[PDB]
Protein backbone atom coordinates (compact mmCIF):
# COMPACT_ATOMS: atom_id res chain seq x y z
CA UNK A 1 0.00 0.00 0.00
CA UNK A 2 1.09 3.59 -0.58
CA UNK A 3 2.81 4.87 2.57
CA UNK A 4 1.59 8.42 3.16
CA UNK A 5 4.31 9.83 5.41
CA UNK A 6 6.41 12.94 5.94
CA UNK A 7 9.73 11.10 5.68
CA UNK A 8 10.94 10.51 2.15
CA UNK A 9 9.54 11.62 -1.19
CA UNK A 10 6.69 10.06 -3.15
CA UNK A 11 6.56 9.44 -6.88
CA UNK A 12 3.28 8.61 -8.60
CA UNK A 13 3.60 7.57 -12.25
CA UNK A 14 0.20 7.37 -13.92
CA UNK A 15 0.06 5.54 -17.25
CA UNK A 16 -2.89 6.21 -19.56
CA UNK A 17 -4.00 3.71 -22.20
CA UNK A 18 -4.88 5.58 -25.40
CA UNK A 19 -5.46 2.51 -27.58
CA UNK A 20 -8.27 2.59 -30.12
CA UNK A 21 -9.93 -0.27 -28.22
CA UNK A 22 -10.45 2.32 -25.47
CA UNK A 23 -13.00 4.81 -26.76
CA UNK A 24 -12.67 8.58 -26.38
CA UNK A 25 -15.33 8.77 -23.66
CA UNK A 26 -13.52 6.04 -21.73
CA UNK A 27 -10.34 8.12 -21.96
CA UNK A 28 -12.30 11.09 -20.59
CA UNK A 29 -13.41 8.86 -17.71
CA UNK A 30 -9.74 7.98 -17.20
CA UNK A 31 -8.85 11.67 -17.08
CA UNK A 32 -11.62 12.37 -14.55
CA UNK A 33 -10.43 9.51 -12.35
CA UNK A 34 -6.87 10.79 -12.73
CA UNK A 35 -8.00 14.26 -11.67
CA UNK A 36 -9.52 12.93 -8.45
CA UNK A 37 -6.51 10.65 -7.99
CA UNK A 38 -3.98 13.49 -8.11
CA UNK A 39 -6.22 15.74 -5.99
CA UNK A 40 -6.40 13.17 -3.18
CA UNK A 41 -2.62 12.74 -2.78
CA UNK A 42 -1.82 16.46 -2.81
CA UNK A 43 -4.42 17.00 -0.06
CA UNK A 44 -2.04 15.35 2.43
CA UNK A 45 0.62 18.01 1.70
CA UNK A 46 3.51 15.54 1.49
CA UNK A 47 6.54 15.43 -0.80
CA UNK A 48 5.01 13.86 -3.90
CA UNK A 49 6.20 14.09 -7.51
CA UNK A 50 3.65 13.16 -10.17
CA UNK A 51 4.33 12.23 -13.80
CA UNK A 52 1.70 11.31 -16.39
CA UNK A 53 2.27 9.31 -19.58
CA UNK A 54 -0.15 8.29 -22.33
CA UNK A 55 0.51 5.28 -24.55
CA UNK A 56 -1.21 3.45 -27.38
CA UNK A 57 1.71 2.27 -29.54
CA UNK A 58 4.44 4.59 -28.20
CA UNK A 59 4.84 6.32 -24.83
CA UNK A 60 4.17 10.05 -24.60
CA UNK A 61 5.71 11.65 -21.49
CA UNK A 62 3.30 14.52 -20.92
CA UNK A 63 5.10 15.24 -17.63
CA UNK A 64 8.35 14.10 -16.00
CA UNK A 65 9.27 13.94 -12.32
CA UNK A 66 12.71 15.23 -13.33
CA UNK A 67 11.02 18.57 -13.99
CA UNK A 68 10.42 20.54 -10.81
CA UNK A 69 6.82 21.24 -11.86
CA UNK A 70 5.97 17.61 -11.05
CA UNK A 71 5.67 18.69 -7.41
CA UNK A 72 3.21 21.46 -8.39
CA UNK A 73 -0.51 20.68 -8.36
CA UNK A 74 -1.51 23.26 -10.99
CA UNK A 75 1.07 22.25 -13.59
CA UNK A 76 0.20 18.57 -13.15
CA UNK A 77 -3.55 19.12 -13.52
CA UNK A 78 -3.04 21.44 -16.50
CA UNK A 79 -0.89 18.82 -18.22
CA UNK A 80 -3.50 16.20 -17.30
CA UNK A 81 -6.19 18.17 -19.13
CA UNK A 82 -3.77 18.88 -21.99
CA UNK A 83 -4.01 15.19 -22.93
CA UNK A 84 -5.91 14.58 -26.17
CA UNK A 85 -7.38 11.29 -27.36
CA UNK A 86 -6.11 11.98 -30.89
CA UNK A 87 -2.46 12.37 -29.85
CA UNK A 88 -2.01 8.66 -30.71
CA UNK A 89 -3.77 8.84 -34.08
CA UNK A 90 -0.84 7.35 -36.02
CA UNK A 91 -0.44 4.39 -33.68
CA UNK A 92 -3.66 2.96 -32.24
CA UNK A 93 -2.39 -0.39 -30.93
CA UNK A 94 -1.66 -1.44 -27.33
CA UNK A 95 1.98 -1.22 -26.18
CA UNK A 96 2.34 -1.51 -22.40
CA UNK A 97 6.01 -2.51 -22.65
CA UNK A 98 6.87 0.85 -24.22
CA UNK A 99 5.24 2.68 -21.31
CA UNK A 100 7.06 0.59 -18.70
CA UNK A 101 10.35 1.08 -20.56
CA UNK A 102 9.76 4.84 -20.59
CA UNK A 103 9.28 4.65 -16.83
CA UNK A 104 12.60 2.79 -16.59
CA UNK A 105 14.47 5.33 -18.73
CA UNK A 106 13.01 8.05 -16.51
CA UNK A 107 14.23 6.27 -13.37
CA UNK A 108 17.72 5.78 -14.78
CA UNK A 109 18.01 9.46 -15.69
CA UNK A 110 16.77 10.51 -12.25
CA UNK A 111 19.27 8.33 -10.38
CA UNK A 112 21.99 9.70 -12.66
CA UNK A 113 20.97 13.25 -11.74
CA UNK A 114 20.75 12.73 -7.97
CA UNK A 115 23.24 9.97 -7.18
CA UNK A 116 23.46 6.24 -6.51
CA UNK A 117 24.50 6.44 -2.85
CA UNK A 118 22.74 9.74 -2.15
CA UNK A 119 19.77 9.66 0.22
CA UNK A 120 17.66 11.66 -2.25
CA UNK A 121 17.27 8.41 -4.21
CA UNK A 122 17.19 6.15 -1.15
CA UNK A 123 14.28 7.77 0.71
CA UNK A 124 11.95 7.80 -2.29
CA UNK A 125 9.17 5.21 -2.51
CA UNK A 126 7.75 4.73 -6.01
CA UNK A 127 4.19 3.89 -7.04
CA UNK A 128 2.93 3.25 -10.58
CA UNK A 129 -0.78 3.01 -11.45
CA UNK A 130 -2.22 1.59 -14.69
CA UNK A 131 -5.70 2.60 -15.86
CA UNK A 132 -6.13 0.23 -18.80
CA UNK A 133 -8.17 -2.69 -20.08
CA UNK A 134 -4.96 -4.74 -20.14
CA UNK A 135 -5.48 -6.32 -23.58
CA UNK A 136 -1.90 -5.83 -24.72
CA UNK A 137 -1.11 -7.23 -28.16
CA UNK A 138 2.45 -6.18 -29.10
CA UNK A 139 5.63 -4.62 -27.78
CA UNK A 140 6.43 -7.66 -25.66
CA UNK A 141 5.22 -9.05 -22.37
CA UNK A 142 5.12 -6.24 -19.76
CA UNK A 143 6.20 -8.62 -16.98
CA UNK A 144 9.80 -8.53 -18.19
CA UNK A 145 9.77 -4.74 -17.81
CA UNK A 146 8.12 -5.16 -14.39
CA UNK A 147 11.10 -7.29 -13.40
CA UNK A 148 13.44 -4.81 -15.12
CA UNK A 149 12.31 -1.92 -12.93
CA UNK A 150 12.82 -4.13 -9.86
CA UNK A 151 16.61 -4.49 -10.00
CA UNK A 152 17.13 -0.79 -10.71
CA UNK A 153 15.44 -0.25 -7.33
CA UNK A 154 16.77 -3.53 -5.84
CA UNK A 155 13.35 -4.91 -4.94
CA UNK A 156 13.37 -7.74 -2.41
CA UNK A 157 11.69 -8.56 0.90
CA UNK A 158 13.51 -5.72 2.68
CA UNK A 159 12.44 -3.05 0.16
CA UNK A 160 8.88 -4.26 -0.39
CA UNK A 161 7.32 -0.90 0.53
CA UNK A 162 9.40 1.05 -2.02
CA UNK A 163 7.47 -0.26 -5.05
CA UNK A 164 3.72 -0.37 -5.70
CA UNK A 165 2.14 -1.38 -9.02
CA UNK A 166 -1.59 -1.35 -9.77
CA UNK A 167 -3.68 -2.14 -12.86
CA UNK A 168 -7.32 -1.04 -12.61
CA UNK A 169 -9.95 -0.96 -15.34
CA UNK A 170 -12.41 1.92 -14.96
CA UNK A 171 -15.33 2.63 -17.28
CA UNK A 172 -17.49 0.78 -19.78
CA UNK A 173 -14.58 -1.39 -20.90
CA UNK A 174 -14.29 -5.02 -21.96
CA UNK A 175 -11.72 -5.71 -19.25
CA UNK A 176 -9.41 -8.72 -19.43
CA UNK A 177 -9.21 -9.80 -15.79
CA UNK A 178 -6.30 -12.19 -16.38
CA UNK A 179 -4.06 -9.48 -17.84
CA UNK A 180 -4.53 -7.12 -14.88
CA UNK A 181 -3.30 -9.79 -12.45
CA UNK A 182 0.23 -10.13 -13.85
CA UNK A 183 0.84 -6.38 -14.08
CA UNK A 184 -0.83 -5.76 -10.72
CA UNK A 185 1.01 -8.50 -8.86
CA UNK A 186 -0.33 -9.13 -5.37
CA UNK A 187 1.93 -8.41 -2.40
CA UNK A 188 1.09 -9.96 0.99
CA UNK A 189 -2.74 -10.04 1.02
CA UNK A 190 -3.36 -6.66 -0.65
CA UNK A 191 -4.87 -6.73 -4.13
CA UNK A 192 -3.32 -4.79 -7.01
CA UNK A 193 -5.86 -5.58 -9.77
CA UNK A 194 -9.40 -4.21 -9.66
CA UNK A 195 -12.36 -3.94 -12.04
CA UNK A 196 -14.64 -0.97 -11.42
CA UNK A 197 -17.45 0.78 -13.28
CA UNK A 198 -17.15 4.45 -12.30
CA UNK A 199 -14.92 7.06 -10.70
CA UNK A 200 -16.73 6.77 -7.35
CA UNK A 201 -15.86 3.10 -6.81
CA UNK A 202 -12.28 4.02 -7.68
CA UNK A 203 -12.52 6.84 -5.13
CA UNK A 204 -13.44 4.34 -2.42
CA UNK A 205 -10.83 1.75 -3.43
CA UNK A 206 -8.19 4.48 -3.58
CA UNK A 207 -9.21 5.56 -0.08
CA UNK A 208 -8.23 2.00 0.81
CA UNK A 209 -5.12 2.53 -1.36
CA UNK A 210 -3.47 4.90 1.15
CA UNK A 211 -1.62 4.26 4.43
CA UNK A 212 -2.01 7.64 6.13
CA UNK A 213 -1.14 6.22 9.55
CA UNK A 214 2.59 6.75 8.95
CA UNK A 215 2.58 10.55 9.28
CA UNK A 216 1.53 12.50 12.37
CA UNK A 217 1.87 16.11 11.17
CA UNK A 218 -1.89 16.23 11.89
CA UNK A 219 -3.17 19.09 9.76
CA UNK A 220 -6.85 19.80 10.40
CA UNK A 221 -9.79 18.57 8.37
CA UNK A 222 -8.35 15.16 7.45
CA UNK A 223 -11.42 13.07 8.23
CA UNK A 224 -12.13 9.85 6.40
CA UNK A 225 -13.84 9.73 3.00
CA UNK A 226 -15.05 6.11 3.26
CA UNK A 227 -18.45 4.89 4.42
CA UNK A 228 -16.56 1.76 5.49
CA UNK A 229 -14.75 3.65 8.26
CA UNK A 230 -16.06 4.42 11.74
CA UNK A 231 -17.88 7.65 12.54
CA UNK A 232 -15.09 8.89 14.81
CA UNK A 233 -12.58 8.49 11.98
CA UNK A 234 -14.90 10.48 9.69
CA UNK A 235 -14.99 13.36 12.22
CA UNK A 236 -11.82 13.02 14.32
CA UNK A 237 -12.36 16.44 15.94
CA UNK A 238 -15.65 15.36 17.52
CA UNK A 239 -15.27 15.10 21.32
CA UNK A 240 -17.58 14.41 24.26
CA UNK A 241 -18.10 16.68 27.28
CA UNK A 242 -20.05 15.73 30.42
CA UNK A 243 -20.39 18.33 33.21
CA UNK A 244 -21.65 17.54 36.71
CA UNK A 245 -25.21 18.24 35.51
CA UNK A 246 -25.11 14.63 34.14
CA UNK A 247 -26.10 15.96 30.70
CA UNK A 248 -23.97 15.26 27.64
CA UNK A 249 -22.78 18.03 25.34
CA UNK A 250 -20.38 17.74 22.44
CA UNK A 251 -17.26 19.56 21.31
CA UNK A 252 -14.65 19.92 18.58
CA UNK A 253 -10.89 19.57 18.87
CA UNK A 254 -8.97 22.53 17.45
CA UNK A 255 -5.46 21.88 18.83
CA UNK A 256 -3.66 19.25 20.89
CA UNK A 257 -5.03 20.66 24.17
CA UNK A 258 -7.88 23.06 23.28
CA UNK A 259 -11.60 22.21 23.09
CA UNK A 260 -14.46 24.41 21.86
CA UNK A 261 -18.03 24.03 23.13
CA UNK A 262 -21.08 26.07 24.13
CA UNK A 263 -21.27 28.14 27.30
CA UNK A 264 -24.82 27.05 28.17
CA UNK A 265 -23.66 23.46 28.79
CA UNK A 266 -21.94 24.51 32.05
CA UNK A 267 -24.90 25.59 34.20
CA UNK A 268 -23.62 24.35 37.57
CA UNK A 269 -20.84 26.95 37.63
CA UNK A 270 -17.20 27.36 36.65
CA UNK A 271 -15.87 24.29 38.50
CA UNK A 272 -13.89 22.98 35.54
CA UNK A 273 -12.09 20.44 37.74
CA UNK A 274 -15.38 18.51 38.00
CA UNK A 275 -15.92 18.18 34.23
CA UNK A 276 -14.63 15.35 32.05
CA UNK A 277 -14.10 15.34 28.27
CA UNK A 278 -13.92 12.24 26.06
CA UNK A 279 -11.94 12.23 22.80
CA UNK A 280 -11.85 9.55 20.13
CA UNK A 281 -9.04 7.02 20.47
CA UNK A 282 -8.05 4.14 18.15
CA UNK A 283 -7.57 1.80 21.12
CA UNK A 284 -11.25 1.74 22.15
CA UNK A 285 -14.58 3.11 20.96
CA UNK A 286 -15.21 4.57 24.43
CA UNK A 287 -12.32 6.99 23.87
CA UNK A 288 -9.85 8.36 26.39
CA UNK A 289 -10.97 10.50 29.32
CA UNK A 290 -9.14 13.74 30.14
CA UNK A 291 -9.34 16.42 32.82
CA UNK A 292 -9.61 20.17 32.16
CA UNK A 293 -6.75 22.45 33.22
CA UNK A 294 -8.76 25.68 32.90
CA UNK A 295 -12.02 26.98 31.47
CA UNK A 296 -12.93 30.28 29.83
CA UNK A 297 -16.58 31.30 29.56
CA UNK A 298 -17.71 34.18 27.40
CA UNK A 299 -18.16 37.11 29.83
CA UNK A 300 -21.05 38.47 27.76
CA UNK A 301 -22.91 35.17 28.14
CA UNK A 302 -25.92 35.18 30.47
CA UNK A 303 -29.02 33.02 30.07
CA UNK A 304 -31.22 35.32 32.18
CA UNK A 305 -29.63 38.56 30.96
CA UNK A 306 -32.86 39.72 29.28
CA UNK A 307 -35.37 38.31 31.78
CA UNK A 308 -36.54 41.88 32.46
CA UNK A 309 -37.97 41.93 28.91
CA UNK A 310 -39.74 38.57 29.17
CA UNK A 311 -36.81 36.71 27.59
CA UNK A 312 -36.37 33.54 29.64
CA UNK A 313 -33.23 32.28 27.85
CA UNK A 314 -30.83 34.42 25.80
CA UNK A 315 -28.05 32.53 24.01
CA UNK A 316 -25.84 35.52 23.26
CA UNK A 317 -22.13 34.66 23.37
CA UNK A 318 -22.98 30.98 23.93
CA UNK A 319 -19.39 29.78 23.60
CA UNK A 320 -17.08 28.11 26.12
CA UNK A 321 -13.34 27.40 26.12
CA UNK A 322 -11.51 24.50 27.77
CA UNK A 323 -7.87 23.53 28.30
CA UNK A 324 -7.31 19.78 28.55
CA UNK A 325 -5.13 18.24 31.25
CA UNK A 326 -2.57 16.85 28.77
CA UNK A 327 -1.91 17.10 25.05
CA UNK A 328 -4.08 14.84 22.90
CA UNK A 329 -2.21 12.09 21.06
CA UNK A 330 -2.93 12.77 17.39
CA UNK A 331 -4.26 9.81 15.41
CA UNK A 332 -6.92 8.92 12.85
CA UNK A 333 -9.62 9.19 15.53
CA UNK A 334 -8.15 12.36 17.12
CA UNK A 335 -7.44 15.27 14.76
CA UNK A 336 -8.21 18.97 15.24
CA UNK A 337 -10.34 21.18 13.02
CA UNK A 338 -8.87 24.54 12.06
CA UNK A 339 -10.65 27.82 12.67
CA UNK A 340 -11.14 30.14 9.69
CA UNK A 341 -9.17 33.38 9.44
CA UNK A 342 -6.03 31.43 10.41
CA UNK A 343 -2.82 30.53 8.60
CA UNK A 344 -3.53 26.84 9.21
CA UNK A 345 -6.89 27.23 7.46
CA UNK A 346 -5.13 29.20 4.70
CA UNK A 347 -2.81 26.27 4.00
CA UNK A 348 -5.81 23.95 4.28
CA UNK A 349 -7.57 26.12 1.68
CA UNK A 350 -4.41 26.19 -0.50
CA UNK A 351 -4.85 29.97 -0.65
CA UNK A 352 -2.31 32.78 -1.14
CA UNK A 353 -0.60 34.10 1.98
CA UNK A 354 -2.21 37.54 1.90
CA UNK A 355 -5.61 36.50 3.23
CA UNK A 356 -7.94 38.28 5.65
CA UNK A 357 -10.71 37.13 7.98
CA UNK A 358 -13.40 38.72 5.81
CA UNK A 359 -11.92 37.00 2.75
CA UNK A 360 -12.03 33.62 4.51
CA UNK A 361 -15.67 34.23 5.46
CA UNK A 362 -16.38 35.13 1.83
CA UNK A 363 -14.70 31.94 0.61
CA UNK A 364 -16.66 29.76 3.03
CA UNK A 365 -20.03 31.57 3.07
CA UNK A 366 -19.98 32.18 -0.68
CA UNK A 367 -23.60 31.18 -1.38
CA UNK A 368 -27.09 32.10 -0.21
CA UNK A 369 -27.68 28.47 0.86
CA UNK A 370 -24.40 26.87 1.96
CA UNK A 371 -24.67 23.18 2.95
CA UNK A 372 -23.19 22.31 6.34
CA UNK A 373 -22.90 19.33 8.68
CA UNK A 374 -23.14 18.59 12.39
CA UNK A 375 -22.42 15.46 14.41
CA UNK A 376 -25.34 13.68 16.09
CA UNK A 377 -25.45 11.77 19.38
CA UNK A 378 -24.56 8.48 17.67
CA UNK A 379 -21.70 10.14 15.79
CA UNK A 380 -23.62 10.17 12.51
CA UNK A 381 -23.17 13.07 10.11
CA UNK A 382 -26.26 15.03 9.06
CA UNK A 383 -26.73 17.74 6.45
CA UNK A 384 -28.02 21.28 7.06
CA UNK A 385 -28.17 24.42 4.93
CA UNK A 386 -26.79 27.78 6.07
CA UNK A 387 -28.85 30.84 5.15
CA UNK A 388 -27.28 34.32 5.19
CA UNK A 389 -28.08 37.84 4.02
CA UNK A 390 -31.67 38.33 2.91
CA UNK A 391 -32.78 34.79 3.79
CA UNK A 392 -31.09 35.09 7.20
CA UNK A 393 -33.92 37.40 8.24
CA UNK A 394 -36.39 34.86 6.85
CA UNK A 395 -35.10 31.98 8.97
CA UNK A 396 -35.31 34.07 12.17
CA UNK A 397 -38.84 35.40 11.62
CA UNK A 398 -40.31 32.14 12.97
CA UNK A 399 -39.09 32.70 16.54
CA UNK A 400 -42.02 35.07 17.12
CA UNK A 401 -44.37 32.07 16.82
CA UNK A 402 -42.91 30.49 19.97
CA UNK A 403 -45.21 29.99 22.96
CA UNK A 404 -42.92 28.84 25.81
CA UNK A 405 -39.40 30.30 25.87
CA UNK A 406 -40.55 33.82 24.90
CA UNK A 407 -43.96 34.65 26.40
CA UNK A 408 -43.19 38.37 25.88
CA UNK A 409 -41.31 38.96 22.61
CA UNK A 410 -41.76 41.91 20.26
CA UNK A 411 -38.40 42.41 18.51
CA UNK A 412 -36.83 39.52 16.61
CA UNK A 413 -33.26 40.87 16.55
CA UNK A 414 -33.15 41.07 20.36
CA UNK A 415 -32.72 37.28 20.55
CA UNK A 416 -31.28 36.25 17.18
CA UNK A 417 -28.37 38.64 16.66
CA UNK A 418 -25.65 38.57 14.00
CA UNK A 419 -23.96 35.81 16.05
CA UNK A 420 -26.59 33.22 15.05
CA UNK A 421 -26.66 31.26 11.79
CA UNK A 422 -29.66 29.75 9.98
CA UNK A 423 -30.54 26.05 9.80
CA UNK A 424 -33.52 23.72 10.01
CA UNK A 425 -35.37 24.85 6.88
CA UNK A 426 -36.89 22.39 4.37
CA UNK A 427 -35.64 18.88 5.32
CA UNK A 428 -32.64 19.99 7.40
CA UNK A 429 -32.08 18.04 10.60
CA UNK A 430 -32.43 19.75 13.98
CA UNK A 431 -29.72 19.08 16.59
CA UNK A 432 -30.94 18.53 20.14
CA UNK A 433 -29.58 19.43 23.56
CA UNK A 434 -27.40 16.32 23.72
CA UNK A 435 -25.59 17.44 20.56
CA UNK A 436 -25.33 21.07 21.71
CA UNK A 437 -21.83 22.51 21.51
CA UNK A 438 -20.89 20.36 18.52
CA UNK A 439 -19.05 21.55 15.44
CA UNK A 440 -20.87 23.01 12.44
CA UNK A 441 -18.34 22.21 9.73
CA UNK A 442 -17.96 22.51 5.96
CA UNK A 443 -16.12 20.32 3.46
CA UNK A 444 -13.87 21.89 0.83
CA UNK A 445 -10.73 20.64 -0.95
CA UNK A 446 -11.04 17.42 1.09
CA UNK A 447 -10.77 19.65 4.18
CA UNK A 448 -13.12 20.39 7.08
CA UNK A 449 -13.60 23.85 8.61
CA UNK A 450 -15.67 24.65 11.70
CA UNK A 451 -17.80 27.72 10.94
CA UNK A 452 -20.13 27.52 13.94
CA UNK A 453 -21.23 25.65 17.04
CA UNK A 454 -24.67 24.35 18.00
CA UNK A 455 -26.29 26.65 20.57
CA UNK A 456 -30.08 26.19 20.53
CA UNK A 457 -33.07 25.48 18.30
CA UNK A 458 -36.83 25.72 18.08
CA UNK A 459 -37.41 21.94 18.06
CA UNK A 460 -36.05 19.04 20.13
CA UNK A 461 -36.10 15.77 18.13
CA UNK A 462 -34.40 13.77 20.91
CA UNK A 463 -37.30 14.59 23.27
CA UNK A 464 -30.65 7.05 17.44
CA UNK A 465 -34.31 8.09 17.27
CA UNK A 466 -35.43 11.19 15.35
CA UNK A 467 -38.93 12.38 14.46
CA UNK A 468 -40.09 15.62 12.79
CA UNK A 469 -43.43 17.41 13.03
CA UNK A 470 -45.48 19.87 10.97
CA UNK A 471 -46.92 22.11 13.70
CA UNK A 472 -46.17 25.73 14.61
CA UNK A 473 -43.40 26.58 15.43
CA UNK A 474 -41.55 25.08 12.46
CA UNK A 475 -38.17 23.46 13.16
CA UNK A 476 -35.30 25.95 13.12
CA UNK A 477 -31.78 25.92 14.56
CA UNK A 478 -29.32 28.68 15.41
CA UNK A 479 -25.54 28.23 15.63
CA UNK A 480 -23.09 30.67 17.20
CA UNK A 481 -21.09 32.33 14.42
CA UNK A 482 -17.35 31.87 14.93
CA UNK A 483 -16.64 34.68 12.45
CA UNK A 484 -18.39 37.14 14.79
CA UNK A 485 -16.37 35.99 17.83
CA UNK A 486 -12.88 36.53 16.37
CA UNK A 487 -11.68 39.12 18.96
CA UNK A 488 -12.15 36.89 22.01
CA UNK A 489 -11.03 33.75 20.18
CA UNK A 490 -7.83 35.61 19.28
CA UNK A 491 -7.52 36.79 22.89
CA UNK A 492 -7.46 33.21 24.17
CA UNK A 493 -6.01 31.41 21.11
CA UNK A 494 -3.41 33.93 19.92
CA UNK A 495 -0.58 31.85 21.39
CA UNK A 496 -2.15 28.62 20.07
CA UNK A 497 -2.96 29.58 16.46
CA UNK A 498 -1.45 32.25 14.20
CA UNK A 499 -4.57 34.21 13.35
CA UNK A 500 -4.67 36.08 10.05
CA UNK A 501 -5.28 39.85 9.99
CA UNK A 502 -8.91 40.97 10.20
CA UNK B 1 41.67 -3.39 61.81
CA UNK B 2 42.10 -0.72 59.15
CA UNK B 3 44.19 -3.21 57.16
CA UNK B 4 41.52 -5.91 57.26
CA UNK B 5 38.84 -3.37 56.35
CA UNK B 6 40.77 -2.06 53.33
CA UNK B 7 41.78 -5.55 52.21
CA UNK B 8 38.22 -6.80 52.51
CA UNK B 9 36.74 -3.95 50.48
CA UNK B 10 39.46 -4.51 47.88
CA UNK B 11 38.63 -8.22 47.69
CA UNK B 12 34.85 -7.73 47.37
CA UNK B 13 34.19 -5.10 44.71
CA UNK B 14 32.25 -5.41 41.45
CA UNK B 15 32.45 -3.44 38.20
CA UNK B 16 30.02 -2.88 35.34
CA UNK B 17 31.60 -5.67 33.22
CA UNK B 18 30.21 -4.07 30.07
CA UNK B 19 31.05 -5.56 26.68
CA UNK B 20 29.44 -3.08 24.30
CA UNK B 21 30.20 -3.75 20.63
CA UNK B 22 29.22 -1.97 17.42
CA UNK B 23 28.55 -3.54 14.02
CA UNK B 24 28.82 -1.45 10.86
CA UNK B 25 29.05 -2.21 7.15
CA UNK B 26 28.64 -0.52 3.77
CA UNK B 27 25.80 -2.30 2.02
CA UNK B 28 24.69 -1.33 -1.47
CA UNK B 29 21.56 0.07 0.23
CA UNK B 30 23.54 2.38 2.53
CA UNK B 31 25.43 2.37 5.82
CA UNK B 32 24.07 0.99 9.09
CA UNK B 33 25.22 0.67 12.69
CA UNK B 34 24.11 -1.12 15.85
CA UNK B 35 24.90 -1.19 19.56
CA UNK B 36 24.60 -4.09 22.02
CA UNK B 37 24.78 -3.35 25.75
CA UNK B 38 26.03 -6.23 27.91
CA UNK B 39 26.31 -4.62 31.35
CA UNK B 40 24.15 -7.25 33.09
CA UNK B 41 22.95 -11.57 30.09
CA UNK B 42 23.21 -12.11 26.33
CA UNK B 43 21.63 -10.23 23.42
CA UNK B 44 20.89 -10.94 19.76
C1 LIG C 1 9.47 18.16 1.50
O1 LIG C 1 10.87 18.22 1.42
C2 LIG C 1 11.31 19.57 1.49
C3 LIG C 1 12.78 19.64 1.16
O2 LIG C 1 12.95 19.63 -0.24
C4 LIG C 1 10.95 20.18 2.86
O3 LIG C 1 11.23 21.56 2.91
C5 LIG C 1 9.45 20.03 3.15
O4 LIG C 1 9.13 20.36 4.47
C6 LIG C 1 9.04 18.58 2.91
N1 LIG C 1 7.64 18.28 3.19
C7 LIG C 1 6.46 18.65 2.64
C8 LIG C 1 6.42 19.59 1.45
O5 LIG C 1 5.41 18.23 3.09
C1 LIG D 1 -17.58 -0.91 2.14
O1 LIG D 1 -18.65 -1.73 2.57
C2 LIG D 1 -19.53 -2.19 1.57
C3 LIG D 1 -20.67 -2.90 2.25
O2 LIG D 1 -20.18 -4.10 2.82
C4 LIG D 1 -18.77 -3.09 0.60
O3 LIG D 1 -19.56 -3.42 -0.52
C5 LIG D 1 -17.56 -2.34 0.07
O4 LIG D 1 -16.74 -3.14 -0.74
C6 LIG D 1 -16.70 -1.76 1.19
N1 LIG D 1 -15.60 -1.07 0.57
C7 LIG D 1 -15.65 -0.09 -0.36
C8 LIG D 1 -14.30 0.38 -0.82
O5 LIG D 1 -16.67 0.42 -0.81
C1 LIG E 1 -9.38 6.08 6.48
O1 LIG E 1 -9.92 4.80 6.28
C2 LIG E 1 -9.08 4.05 5.43
C3 LIG E 1 -9.79 2.79 5.00
O2 LIG E 1 -9.06 2.17 3.96
C4 LIG E 1 -7.73 3.80 6.11
O3 LIG E 1 -6.81 3.20 5.22
C5 LIG E 1 -7.10 5.11 6.58
O4 LIG E 1 -5.99 4.89 7.42
C6 LIG E 1 -8.11 5.95 7.34
N1 LIG E 1 -7.58 7.26 7.66
C7 LIG E 1 -7.99 8.02 8.69
C8 LIG E 1 -7.28 9.35 8.82
O5 LIG E 1 -8.87 7.69 9.47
Amino acid sequence: KIQIQRSGHLNLYLLLDCSQSVSENDFLIFKESASLMVDRIFSFEINVSVAIITFASEPKVLMSVLNDNSRDMTEVISSLENANYKDHENGTGTNTYAALNSVYLMMNNQMRLLGMETMAWQEIRHAIILLTDGKSNMGGSPKTAVDHIREILNINQKRNDYLDIYAIGVGKLDVDWRELNELGSKKDGERHAFILQDTKALHQVFEHMLDVSKLTDTICGVGNMSANASDQERTPWHVTIKPKSQETCRGALISDQWVLTAAHCFRDGNDHSLWRVNVGDPKSQWGKEFLIEKAVISPGFDVFAKKNQGILEFYGDDIALLKLAQKVKMSTHARPICLPCTMEANLALRRPQGSTCRDHENELLNKQSVPAHFVALNGSKLNINLKMGVEWTSCAEVVSQEKTMFPNLTDVREVVTDQFLCSGTQEDESPCKGEAGGAVFLERRFRFFQVGLVSWGLYNPCLRKRAPRSKVPPPRDFHINLFRMQPWLRQHLGDVLNFLPL
Amino acid sequence: LDALSAYWIASHTTEERGLNVTLSSTGRNGFKSHALQLNNLEEE
